């Protein structure tokens, strides 16, 4: 509280001093720059051409040609002459064409995919690390398996042969299996793409090995890289129609898995991290080692651990200090990570009805019996069963 | 730890809102990316400006058609879609000027300035062929009679033809790839295409079939002729149970779909012109749950044996994967295999990699025999179990 | 892709007489006349556009029709029905004779050795249609290949009956 | 065929539980509503016919509530169909019983036999469950005045007071709320059980023709079985009226 | 349901090639056929060191003189033997000699294949049996060892081990015995495959052997007989 | 709701038969607290970012935020499909079980979510 | 300075460099992408070695990259290394002046280089602690973590749960650099801290060394 | 019996749908644990779902097959209440049992039961309208010998003598939760195996001794089962005690 303030007080003011220099910088304090740069960029724009009509260049070939696909609608066959080099053109980008003739003039500009921004959710989690403690020896496997083999080459070389190239998360929901996801990937700082296996089967027929396929291939163009598949049970689940359901769609999903993983096609050291919370809608193929390496099991919170997985849900909340954990484990045990989240949400419900604004035991209590006889509840009671 | 978290929070806040203005503002600051050697190109670029033969536009070569009255007419489509007919090259040759051609074409005059190298009439056949290693017969376990097959089959006649000349059999048009899998079949298959110096071309089935059935129909047809093309080479379709699926049509499934793909194949396997040594490869299950009618067996030829690696057959993949690794041992290839039930190859290959990652687990770095007892016993339930569907009821 | 066709057949006319070989007919002969939800809708109308071309207007009698199936399961009746295709040419699987005829052929074609006890492979042989005779040739060089020798003998042509006969079927049984 | 179809009757779903026992439950909310109670000296049954109509003739008097044995009383919640075979078995069995016990039928004795034949039907024979929870009073010297649930699971329980049919778990904290553990005696029980079926009714308005009311009170040397009148039960009507004010209070 | 009644191609059912995949997840049983006895050696699968060696056993009487010791499926393997052991003591009242191995062997053998989707009775089944047998025992014909599979076949066999690998238990088996040999080296060779295909290794508690001498009745040994057995794996 | 403890809401639900005015109370304190509310009957009618459920999270989660707040009204009637209904119940439900499962935890917006 | 993280750092800075003048720059970087020299050095030395094998044109540039791959260097089995005497966070500079005199003046001249070769500075891998009495010269497992959920600490300890790193086991810098020896359930308290010092550790045992530990 | 397709159909697994789809059917008779003694071999079961306006015999998963021999019920799984379908396996393990009583007239043997089970689950797959059961029992009961028994069976078809078990919320887990209680003394003392049983059903259940229901069984004496009010004296020493072995 005091011992940490000064130096964070410190901080803002060194970040200040930072941004009010660079002003100084770009408005009067030249050098190398002068009024020669600014005449050199009118002098530029003018033999350029503007509007400069956009293309995408896919290769260069050496004898002052590229081969560019105009992005208007009709692609064109330019020469690569004025304000640029072959090797100062980059595969994959977008590129400035002279609008009366085309010939490439250059590369200022990348081009980013329309798939890829959608996918992407950035790396951190919100529960930090030895904070997602409970099935604490877990946690630390996924830093071995996904994050090690890109961190720390050196095992890997002496050990030989091929390195991992996954890890499944497995085993009842609130054992925090999307937290770890993004720890590794924060760790590293691997791009973090993320869909949830639901967009797999959608009302589209096909859009499931499509979307999987340029995933991947969209990874390994941005790599290193972790793919994270979100809660892959929807396969089987959803239909929006019969096509949607059934055989082909499932197979032709878990198919394209399989060629992907390790096949022909392969992958570089780019890993795919798979979130599923049944293993009975995955098969024996992707359950299988070498496409997926070391499996990660959670098992139900031991009494022990559940005091442990409590703590997490406490932290996010205001932190107990007044809470008797044992009654928790004395209710219920062998029971989620999902349930010790059920007991805390009913407590801060009930806090909400009063317009009480914290929760303390009295209200993990009162809520508690509710909510181990609604557990059972949850699963079908009848007329009376 | 909720008070220390606030406090945190804020103050990254502060200083990155900080820096938005920051990066924006500096940006490259009026420079110029060509930088000194490209001033002389900026000459030329203008000289062309003037010139009415750049800018070329692409386009292809749809169809031939002779009714000749200047110098030989070709139909080409614009990519604007709009299909105008030119004229043979201003000099160049007319035999670089073909049906699935490629060529370059004047933006303002329309005729051919110069050809350009061949293929971009599908859109999806190009996408569908994907990159190529190759893995050596080091890294694949065994030595086995059932490796042995892959080679013979595959190998021989496209690397000398000779050889099927003179048992008096023509080099096969077809080959089939059968065994379950977890078996390293596709990693033998980039083994052999090193060695043959024969061109694979992985495709997945589950890209063939779509929606709207017929995309895959052009599809493969563009497919085998682009194959065709290429000499001593094999197309190995990989994953297939769609060309590799069982022969029925509901007709209101996506079973119609799969019905279109292999009908064309059959089409393309006889051929428009036979197919003396060209390789389609093709994997499935086992050759009884695929097709009677796409499987007409003369032309499918031998079918290459790879089947479940026995006790026997797993003690000798695991030494394989054991000596191409690094590693430090006291405990023997032979027990560890016993040791092991009758599953798959692949438990028994992840022992070896698992022994490896309990040395860092154990902290050292290279494993031991220790780690290696420790591998068996927790792979052998793991994979196995906690997989596979509950239920083979009700399905057709 | 069903007016395709009818420019296809358009096509055949002007050209007229002609012949148009059409390899495969499930799709443009799928069986159904009802059906949603697939890609079996644009497929049945391709389908439906060709018996139409079929019937009379008159330089299109001119021009013949070869159609080709290997099943009767997805057939479309009113193609195998006449008034579309007038003839109805029935190819049945190889009689014993016919058998021993096409296999002959292709132990010939082959290096001299299954030319020997001729009568005795010809006998043992069941079910094979013509593919399957192509398919003991090829397989009975491919065992010439395992002994990595050039000769070939009669009995490799005897072990491949048993090998392929459009199966796996190695000719086997769990019993003892 | 028969190959390509579900109802998973005698099979097992991915549930662990049938498809036809889990249903019966719901058909048997939308039907009339039957509660016993438990008195001092006596048992009774309350039941609201599946007749919503405004017209009944009485033929049969017994709609609901069917009188088994001299011994013994019965409800129907749910499907009257499911009810006319259980009544005819239910005459049967009853009165055997009690041609050996020469005692009145125990309460739980009964019941748990019954619960025997409606599991039998979902496990095996390829027959549904009984749309069908029969809710049983009666009195034997061993546990005192009974009143016992069945269901189409099979499953039982012992009860004080217990309400099944329509909105069955406001009803039965109703019956809990007025009535504690032997609390209330015969004749202010009867009332009770009116209050609560005015409240709980798939169609509203409780009218004699929608109520049949049946009284176990033991006599003198005789366990007396009556479903009472129209004429009695319209007494009752306004007694339910003063019951209102008196849960309250 | 979707078919059981369900050929491939070359003619051969499907269901009975799933039927062996059970098999190999279960337990593991040798027996050897010795001109001294028949030994049988079961799998007792330790999970906790409270389960009591002496009073619970996996090998079984048939008869009095016979054993036998199961693999695969266990609730599949206690049907066979319910049917099989009524067989043998009817048997037994009227002939008045203990039934050969081979006899009780062929009338097991008839319930493995016999099922379909619909029209099933006791006889029949809806999908084959996944348990593989080793009935041994003395008879007057001298020591045999029958052995009984999930095909429903029955073979003489001096030597078979089926389990968690039926074709690696029977490779192990083909390495070590010899055929004529004494009692011990058969308990023995018994012991020394099943603890290496096994991922559990070899222990007095961790096993089940019982020898059948011809001239003896069926013993089921003592816990101190049976650690006698432990020293020489 | 940072002192109460409990994640700011994700999944408030709203339910029992219309009538009783259910819908009229959610128009009023969306209006004040000037969030937009938009309404969902049911329909990938009203998602046009691509037309189809499941991407119906993740497009229309990156408007509402960007022109933030938003009180996303998702009424499930669930009269759509007869191969929807055994998707989930809905063909809404569906993309509403997509919706929220993912939404509780994506990037910091479980006890920072503001689009409800 | 240390300042915070290793992991993605000098990868990402190869790339920025390209753009700024001078193959000095990539010579001096490499100096940073020293810490546990095989843990991210393989990484930052391949990257630069792709851009220099490149384009070279004057020998004088490739004497530049060639100090950058070497420099970074001292790997496959071998101890941390940067510069930072392990027991000192409140240290002056007085270590630093035979580099920093070195990036300041020209690295154009092979003269330069005198000056260069020493940066002499060690951290160890050893967490060899003498007991109270017994001085044991056996190591000791300690847990690492990146970040901490407190100001109570600041002396570098963190919690004993964490990522588990082992004795003689590669010792890492920022995102990596707290360490505790796990044996807090065992109550022992380094006395001389731990971060794995150069200096000979030191601990006051009320229970002796720990062994190994999965995980 | 009678149906119109097969009630199962293999899989390559080598798993029974109907069989494991059963278990769950059991762990609706929830968690039940049982010790042996010296001469009191004792079971208790979780839940009696007191609301003082039912009685405590109808919900009971302790069942007297005979008078010298009974069991509790469950298996693994989470889901919901229901006695009824593990009250229909007790219904022909009942009749197992008392036909035993007519053939030999001693305390009826403990093996005889678990085999029977085993046996008569796999001819349920047999006949086409048969429902499969799949289900674990804690048999108690004495031979004629009069030591002690305790027994349990699996799904699996397989019965294995212990001298403690535990059954329900996962098999394996309140079973490893008994191994580490478990001590040599624990068994002869009497006193000691009653108080194993309590701490485990004390786990999955809130406030027991109400929801603590057990029997003890004895040598010479039937089934008693004990009023749950004597059993609610010893919860509230033995959960202090509960804390202790954790």
């Amino acid at each position: 509280t005091q011992c940490r303030l000064k130096l964070l007080k410190l901080e803002r003011i060194k970040d200040y001093l930072l941004m009010e220099e660079e002003f100084i910088r770009n408005q009067e304090q030249m050098k190398p720059l002068e009024e020669k740069q600014e005449e050199e960029r009118s002098k530029v724009d003018d033999l350029r051409g503007t509007p400069m009509s956009v293309g995408t260049l896919e290769e260069i070939i050496d004898d002052n040609h590229a081969i560019v696909s105009t992005s208007v609608g009709s692609e064109h066959y330019v020469s690569i002459l004025s304000f640029v080099d072959k090797d100062l053109l980059e595969p994959g980008c977008s590129v400035l064409l002279n609008h009366k003739v085309h010939a490439v003039i250059g590369v200022l500009m990348d081009d980013t995919d329309p798939l890829v921004t959608v996918m992407k959710v950035e790396k951190a989690p919100q529960e930090t690390y030895a904070d997602i403690g409970g099935l604490d020896n877990q946690i630390q496997e996924i830093k071995e398996s996904v994050e090690l083999p890109l961190t720390h080459p050196e095992y890997y070389e002496e050990m030989g042969i091929k390195p991992p190239k996954g890890v499944i998360l497995y085993g009842p929901p609130g054992t925090g299996k999307t937290l770890l996801a993004k720890a590794v990937a924060n760790q590293t700082s691997a791009t973090f793409l993320r869909v949830v296996g639901s967009e797999l089967i959608q009302k589209y027929l096909g859009d499931g090995p499509k979307l999987v396929r340029e995933l991947f291939r969209v990874a390994e163009e941005h790599a290193p890289s972790i793919v994270f598949i979100d809660e892959i049970d929807a396969i089987g689940t959803k239909r929006y129609d019969s096509n949607s359901g059934g055989e082909r769609e499932i197979q032709r999903t878990m198919l394209e898995l399989l060629n992907q993983l390790d096949g022909f096609d392969s992958r570089g050291d780019v890993k795919v991290i798979m979130a599923t919370n049944r293993i009975e809608t995955l098969d024996p193929a992707l359950i299988r080692p070498g496409r997926i390496d070391r499996k990660i099991e959670f098992p139900l919170p031991d009494e022990k651990t559940k005091k442990r997985i409590f703590q997490i849900h406490t932290s996010r909340m205001t932190l107990a200090d007044d809470v008797t954990l044992d009654d928790l484990i004395m209710a219920k045990d062998d029971l989620s990570g999902a349930d010790i989240k059920a007991i805390c949400t009913e407590a801060g419900l009930m806090a909400l009805r009063e317009r009480r604004m914290k929760v303390t035991n009295e209200d993990f209590k009162k809520s508690k019996e509710n909510v181990l006889y609604k557990k059972q509840e949850g699963t079908p009671e009848g007329l009376y069963l | 730890q909720s008070t220390y978290s606030r406090q945190i929070k804020q103050v990254e806040d502060d200083i990155q809102q900080l820096l938005k203005k920051i990066n924006e503002l500096t940006g490259i600051k009026e420079s110029d990316t060509g930088l000194a050697p490209p001033a002389l190109w900026d000459l030329a670029a203008d000289k062309q400006t003037l010139q009415s033969e750049q800018p070329l536009q692409v386009a292809r070569c749809t169809k031939i058609i002779n009714a000749d009255s200047e110098d030989p007419k070709y139909i080409i489509n614009v990519k604007q879609f709009a299909k105008f007919v030119v004229d043979l090259s201003d000099q160049v040759a007319p035999t670089d000027i073909e049906e699935g051609m490629r060529v370059g074409v004047d933006r303002n005059k329309y005729q051919i300035h110069i050809p350009l190298p061949p293929k971009i009439d599908p859109t999806v056949t190009m996408m569908q062929v994907e990159e190529k290693p190759d893995v050596t017969y080091s890294d694949v376990g065994g030595c086995k009679e059932q490796i042995e097959k892959l080679r013979e089959v595959v190998e021989t006649p496209l690397l000398h033809p000779e050889r099927f000349v003179n048992l008096g059999i023509e080099p096969p048009k077809g080959v089939l790839l059968f065994g379950p899998p977890g078996t390293g079949k596709t990693l033998c298959a980039r083994a052999v295409a090193n060695r043959t110096d024969a061109c694979f071309i992985p495709v997945i089935g589950s890209e063939l079939v779509q929606k709207y059935v017929g995309e895959g129909a052009r599809m493969v047809r563009e497919l085998f002729e682009m194959a065709r093309t290429k000499k001593a080479c094999l197309i190995f379709f990989d994953e297939i149970d769609a060309i590799g699926g069982a022969r029925f049509d509901d007709g209101a499934g996506g079973d119609n779909e799969v019905q279109r793909t292999m009908l064309e194949l059959i089409n393309q396997l006889d051929g428009f012109d036979p197919r003396g040594n060209i390789k389609v490869l093709m994997a499935t299950n086992r050759p009884d749950t695929l097709d009677p009618a796409l499987m007409r067996p003369g032309r499918l030829d031998r079918k290459i044996e790879f089947s479940l690696p026995d006790l026997e057959g797993r003690t000798h993949i695991f030494k394989i994967h054991a000596r191409s690794m690094s590693v430090e041992r006291d405990i023997r290839f032979e027990l560890l295999a016993r040791l092991c039930p009758n599953s798959t190859g692949a438990e028994i290959r992840s022992v070896c990699t698992e022994a490896g990652m309990f040395a860092i687990r154990a902290r050292r770095k290279i494993a031991t025999e220790k780690d290696f007892l420790e591998a068996v016993n927790k792979v052998i339930k793991s994979y196995a179990k906690f997989s596979a569907t509950p239920r083979y009821m009700t399905y057709n | 892709g069903a007016k395709l066709v009818r420019d296809a057949f358009a096509l055949a006319k002007e050209k007229a007489p002609s012949i148009i070989f059409i390899d495969e007919l499930d799709a443009i002969g799928t069986k159904r006349f009802d059906s949603e939800k697939a890609g079996d809708r644009e497929v049945q109308r391709t389908m439906l556009e060709l018996l139409n071309q079929l019937d009379g207007f008159q330089p299109n009698t001119q021009v013949k029709v070869i159609a080709a199936t290997n099943r009767v399961d997805i057939l479309d009746p009113a193609l195998l029905r006449s008034g579309r295709l007038d003839r109805k040419i029935e190819f049945p699987m190889p009689n014993e004779e016919a058998r021993a005829r096409i296999m002959q052929i292709h132990s010939r074609k082959m290096n001299v050795s299954p030319d020997v006890n001729y009568e005795e492979l010809a006998r043992c042989t069941d079910d094979f249609n013509g593919a399957q005779c192509k398919a003991v040739c090829v397989e009975a060089g491919m065992i010439a290949l395992r002994r990595g020798a050039t000769e070939l003998t009669h009995e490799d042509y005897m072990e491949g009956i048993l090998e392929v006969q459009a199966k796996k079927k190695a000719n086997l049984q769990y019993y003892a | 065929m028969s190959r390509r179809y579900d109802s998973r009757t005698t099979i097992f779903s991915p549930e662990g539980r049938l498809y036809q026992v889990e249903y019966a439950m719901e058909a048997i909310g939308h039907a009339g509503t039957c509660l016993g109670i438990l008195a001092n000296d006596g048992v009774l049954l309350a039941a609201e016919r599946r007749n919503i109509h405004k017209l009944l003739d009485e033929v049969f008097f017994s709609e609901k509530i069917y009188k088994l044995n001299e011994d013994m009383a019965c409800s129907v919640a749910g499907i009257t169909s499911d009810a006319n075979v259980l009544t005819n078995e239910l005459r049967l069995i009853a009165q055997r019983y009690l041609l050996q016990y020469q005692e009145p039928i125990p309460c739980e004795q009964l019941v748990t036999a019954l619960c025997d034949i409606k599991q039998a039907y979902t496990q095996f024979g390829g027959k549904r469950p009984f749309g069908v929870s029969l809710l049983y009073i009666g009195w034997d010297k061993h546990y005192g005045f009974q009143l016992y649930q069945s269901d189409p699971s099979g499953n039982y329980g012992g009860w004080k007071a217990t309400c099944i049919g329509n909105n069955s778990a406001a009803a039965v904290s109703m019956l809990k709320q007025d009535y504690k553990e032997g609390e209330m005696t015969l004749k202010s029980a009867l009332a009770l059980a009116v209050k609560v079926l005015n409240k709980t009714m798939d169609v509203s308005k409780l009218s004699a023709e929608k109520v049949e009311i049946a009284t176990l009170t033991r006599e003198n040397g005789k366990t007396v079985i009556r479903v009472l009148k129209q004429k009695e039960v319209e007494q009752l009507i306004k007694k339910h009226e003063e019951e209102e004010a008196k849960a309250e209070r | 349901d979707r078919g059981v009644n369900t050929f491939s191609p070359e003619g051969r059912l499907f269901q009975v090639e799933y039927a062996i995949e059970g098999h190999k997840l279960g337990s593991t049983a040798i027996g050897i056929q010795t001109s001294e006895g028949v030994c049988l050696a079961v799998e007792k699968r330790i999970t906790s060191p409270l389960m009591e060696p002496s009073s619970i056993e996996k090998i079984v009487e048939i008869d009095a003189h016979i054993g036998c010791a199961m693999s695969g499926l266990i609730a599949d393997a206690k049907t066979l033997i319910d049917k099989a052991r009524v067989e043998t003591q009817n048997h037994w009242f009227t002939y008045n000699e203990t039934m050969t191995v081979e006899s009780v062997t062929q009338a097991v053998s008839n319930l493995a294949l016999q099922f379909g989707e619909e029209d099933a009775d006791p006889g029949a089944m809806s999908r084959p049996f996944g348990v593989a047998l080793l009935f041994g025992g003395v008879d007057e014909k001298g020591p045999q060892l029958f052995h009984m599979d999930p095909s429903g076949t029955f073979v003489q066999c001096d030597a078979r081990a089926i389990g968690s690998a039926s074709e690696g238990a029977q490779s192990s088996l083909q390495e070590v015995y010899h055929k004529s040999t004494t009692l011990k080296e058969a308990i023995k060779s018994s012991l020394i495959i099943l603890k290496q295909v096994m991922e559990e290794k070899l222990n007095a508690t961790n096993i089940e052997l019982a020898t059948v001498q011809p001239g003896q009745n069926f013993h089921m040994f003592t816990k101190e007989e049976l650690e006698e057995v432990i020293k020489d794996i | 709701f940072e002192a109460l403890g409990i994640a700011q809401p994700k999944g408030v639900l709203l339910y029992g038969p219309p009538g009783t005015g259910k819908t009229l109370l959610a128009r009023a304190v969306a209006h004040h607290t000037d969030c937009t509310f938009i309404r969902v009957s049911g329909s990938e009618l009203v998602q046009k970012f691509i037309g189809e459920g499941a991407r119906m999270v993740r497009e229309l989660f990156v408007m509402a935020r960007e022109h933030a707040p938003s009180i996303i009204f998702m009424d499930e009637i669930d009269s759509i499909g007869s191969s929807r209904l055994e998707g989930g119940s809905g063909g809404d439900s569906e993309v509403q079980r997509t919706m929220l499962e993912l939404l509780n935890q994506l990037d910091g917006f479980e006890a920072t979510k503001n689009i409800k | 300075g240390e300042p915070t993280l290793r992991r993605a750092v000098p990868l990402a800075l190869a790339l920025i460099s390209v753009s700024n003048p001078r193959l000095n720059i990539l010579d001096t970087l490499s100096k940073f992408s020293h810490d546990a020299d095989p843990e991210v050095s393989y990484n930052s030395i391949f990257a630069m070695g792709m851009v220099g094998s490149g384009t070279n044109n004057a020998r004088l540039a490739a004497m530049l990259r060639q100090l950058a791959q070497y420099h970074a260097k001292d790997p496959n089995n071998l101890f941390m290394v940067r510069l930072a005497q392990g027991l000192t966070h409140l240290g002056k500079g007085t270590l630093t002046l035979c580099p920093y005199h070195s990036d300041r003046q020209l690295m154009s001249q092979v003269a330069v280089a005198g000056l260069l070769t020493v940066l002499v500075s060690f951290l160890d891998v050893r967490n060899i602690i003498l007991g109270k009495s017994h001085y044991v010269l056996y190591g000791l497992v300690a847990a690492m973590q990146p970040r901490m959920l407190v100001t109570f600490d600041e002396e570098l300890r963190p919690l004993p749960v964490s990522v588990r790193v082992g004795q003689a086991v590669d010792v890492v810098g920022q995102a990596g650099k707290p360490k505790t020896i796990t044996g807090f359930q065992t109550h022992t308290t380094p006395v001389l801290l731990a971060h794995g010092e150069r200096a000979e550790l030191a601990t006051e045992e009320f229970l002796p060394v720990t062994p190994i530990l999965e995980g | 019996m009678s149906y119109d397709r097969a009630i199962t159909v293999f899989s390559p697994d080598g798993h029974l749908f109907q069989v494991e789809y059963a278990q769950e059917a059991v762990k609706k008779g929830s968690t039940a644990v049982g010790v042996r003694g010296r001469d009191i071999v004792v079971l208790g079961v979780e839940k009696k779902s007191v609301a003082k306006l039912q009685d405590e015999r109808t919900v009971r998963k302790i069942c007297a097959l005979d008078d010298n021999v009974c069991m509790a019920f469950a298996v693994v799984a989470s889901v919901s209440g229901l006695t009824a379908d593990a009250r229909i396996v007790i219904n022909r393990a009942r009749v197992e049992c008392q036909s035993h009583r007519l053939t030999v007239g001693d305390p009826v043997t403990v093996e005889y039961i678990t085999r029977y089970i085993a046996s008569l689950k796999q001819r349920y797959t047999q006949s086409n309208g048969r429902r499969p059961f799949g289900i674990s029992a804690l048999i108690v009961g004495f031979d004629f010998d009069g030591t002690p028994r305790l027994y349990q069976t699996d799904p699996s078809g397989t019965y294995h003598a212990w001298k403690a078990n535990a059954i329900g919320r996962g098999a394996k887990s309140v079973r490893e939760f008994l191994e580490k209680n478990y001590t040599d003394d624990a068994i002869e003392t009497d006193d000691l195996t009653i108080k194993l049983v309590i701490k485990a059903l004390l786990e999955v259940v809130q406030s027991g001794g109400k929801n603590i229901e057990l029997a003890v069984m004895r040598r010479d004496q039937p089934l008693k089962i004990l009023s749950p009010e004597e059993i609610e004296k010893y919860v509230a020493e033995i959960e202090k005690e509960k804390e202790e072995n954790e």
